[PDB]
């Protein structure tokens, strides 16, 4: 057997096997399966072994305990298939380290995605990838945009996604059915009708999927890179537990005022800091007061370029401490902050603000009697000087040039 | 004062440890700071007394 | 005491310091230190610990320790002389964390400048600081481009600096001296004579101090930003082993004819990398023939903007795999490359290149047994297929189209 089918730009495995067994040399997806586990079993076991024979568990980050004999089976369907080298390999949505702050992501070509976003992840018992139906009608495949549960409507047809059936009212999804062009339903007629757009939504999310480079109103959509578009995102959903929404316009017009809306919520937990105290300022943590803003906040082990959510905290935090000067009663200039929050707020490894620690260079706020290691979520070092070592290092965007 | 304080006053010259020392230390074995608290020429360093 | 001396946009720390001490008030810089260590000490203890009563050590960088504090001290030292807020810490010579290939880096208005570029850095027992005369005849005060050893002529003016007295010919230091006008041995008359120019010589040096845009015939003042610009000097600098030598003409010659210096300098080592051999291809390192050419090499953690002496290193690279083809017989794309060499062709962090070795997405040379974690420094991977994976990454200025 040779397909004479190849891989599109952003057409997903599924999308590409299933146009793969399209052509009439097997009856469906199983009787090619196991005709390659035979001829896999044949070759190499392991191999065998790692392949599944159903379409569910096919992608790379499904497998957890043999992804590198996943990747093995993958090469020898390449081999086996007539195909050139790394054609399936491309498609590939693979493993990824980076963590959304305690949330695995997953790599697609250049840009890595918390897998909460993904629509075909864990399957759900009946869940829903959305198709764009005029757009099938050009090409019977499947984009890999739409596997991303923001992504509602787009874009050269300018038309709102098909979710369910139009006979069964049952959810469209080309895994389950083992069908890209037509539903288990039926389907009988052409691509169904659409409602179209609320017109000005499109030009938001064009602007998502733009890739690395160009400014704007909105620091949103401002110079960024797509993977810390993401990172925004996520973090502006667990603010205001906003878990189950996927609404794309209830986060730009949020952050389209984002410098006002963050300082005033801030500003709040400043003036009612004395009112929460069960202990003095001294003693107190700073997630006591403040609450998860400073762990919670998009990391930046990335290049060290720090994230406009990241540069509009430390800034506020920055004119907290030029507001509070060191006087004999504490003030809230003297809350305690932990490793982890002192490691965000220097944007450095967590090794390497223990190293300080090792040299005293940066001062816990007690003393550890000999055999005390310090535990990484107790709150060890004040704010105060923590700051005045990050005024220390000079960055281009700092207050004191203007 | 007790005697021992005088004398470690007296003897709080020690900023041969780096060549930007910030203070000077009390003479120490292993170049111990009691405000800081922790070791300026530690035993896995090549700087100690020993 | 109320001082009513501003600074200006490029006048060092200590320069406004010295104008500061310049108004009669305090008779010397010690005397002002003293009254200002008294008042220190008498409002906060840990930034009186911090400030110093000298002026050698004032300066933010020269603090590894107490740092903090020394911010501390300054922001109190604002607040204290009648000046407003960061008046005194955007003249500062701040810190960096940027390493310029295993050297400490300094900070000042936008630019990190290596802390061997710096002139008034860990004090040489003698040492002098030079200065534009009739550059002082104008104004007396001292710029922070006086204190890069790569200056040694004004423009404000198309003089050369004078770096000894006219008197003792003793250099001259206003940090040692406690005076910006006034030398030590006297300097009675007004300012002395000078050396005109090479007269083209200052043209090279203003293309130098230019900011971030514009090109030119010379890739060194082509398109760059000055941290890049002085990262070149420092690598031109290790190669010839030129540490001592900081005569800008000697690099800007150089940097002239790039391309076709460094290749020939690279073509002799593939030509003669079967003479060195104590082993097979396979086996042998990069370093061992090529020799520390990658990892001295200007690091890419910039934007993910590429050096021109690394865009020039790799496509050299590139081109030396396509004349060695995947034949039986080990060649010159068989030479071993380790995880810091592997992580610069990348232009990526180390841990990010130890994830791709962690899922087998880059295949070492000959595999472990059990417990052995990959030394950072023995070679792990081929040369070959690590080019093979950064050619699947597709940038703009790749030769295949």
């Amino acid at each position: 057997f040779s397909p004479k089918a190849r891989a599109f730009s952003d057409e997903s495995l599924e999308s590409y096997l299933l146009r793969v067994v399209s052509e009439n040399f097997f009856d469906s997806y199983e009787g090619l399966s196991l005709a390659i586990r035979e001829e896999l079993h044949e070759l190499d076991f392991e191999a065998h072994g790692a392949f599944p024979v159903d379409l569910k568990r096919l992608n790379v980050y499904h497998a957890k305990h043999n992804s590198h004999f996943r990747m093995r089976a993958l090469g020898l369907l390449e081999t086996l298939l007539d195909l050139p080298r790394y054609e399936l390999q491309k498609l590939a949505l693979l493993k990824s380290d980076i963590k959304f702050n305690s949330s695995v992501a997953l790599y697609n070509n250049g840009v890595d995605i918390p897998l909460r976003f993904i629509r075909h992840h864990a399957e759900e018992a009946v869940d829903s990838i959305p198709v764009c139906s005029q757009c099938l009608a050009e090409e019977a495949y499947i984009k890999q945009s739409w596997h991303i549960k923001w992504v509602n409507a787009c874009t050269k047809h300018q038309c709102a996604l098909l979710h369910n059936c139009p006979e069964c009212y049952a959810p469209i999804n080309y895994i389950e059915n083992e069908s890209i062009t037509h539903c288990s339903c039926g389907f009988e007629l052409s691509c169904a009708s659409t409602s179209p757009v609320n017109t000005l939504s499109i030009e938001h999310l064009n602007k998502l999927l733009d890739k690395g480079e160009r400014n704007d109103s909105n620091p949103l959509f401002n110079n960024m890179t797509l993977t810390e578009r993401f990172a925004a995102l996520l973090w502006y959903q667990e603010r205001y537990s906003q878990t189950d929404n996927f609404c794309l316009n209830d986060a730009v017009n949020y952050f389209s005022k984002w410098p006002a809306v963050f300082n005033t919520e801030l500003d709040e937990l400043s003036k009612n800091a004395e009112m929460k105290l069960i202990d003095l300022f001294n003693k107190t943590e700073f997630k006591f007061i403040f609450g998860d803003a400073i762990l919670a906040c998009p990391s930046t082990q990335k290049q060290s370029e720090s994230h406009f959510i990241y540069r509009a905290l430390l800034d506020y935090l920055v004119t907290l401490v030029e507001s509070n000067p060191k006087t004999k009663k504490p003030n809230a200039a003297d809350l305690l902050v932990s490793v982890l929050e002192a490691a965000t707020l220097l944007g450095t490894s967590v090794e390497q603000v223990y190293r300080l620690y090792q040299n005293g260079i940066l001062q816990t706020a007690f003393r550890h009697k000999m055999n005390q290691r310090i535990n990484p979520y107790k709150g060890a070092f004040f704010l105060r000087h923590v700051i005045e070592y990050k005024t220390s290092f000079g960055n281009d965007k700092a207050r004191m040039y203007l | 004062f007790n005697s021992v304080k005088i004398g470690a006053a007296l003897q709080s010259i020690d900023d041969w440890w780096d060549e930007d020392a910030s203070k000077r230390l009390r003479v120490h074995e292993f170049g111990a700071d009691k405000e800081i608290g922790v070791a300026r020429r530690p035993p896995d360093s090549e700087q100690n007394f020993y």
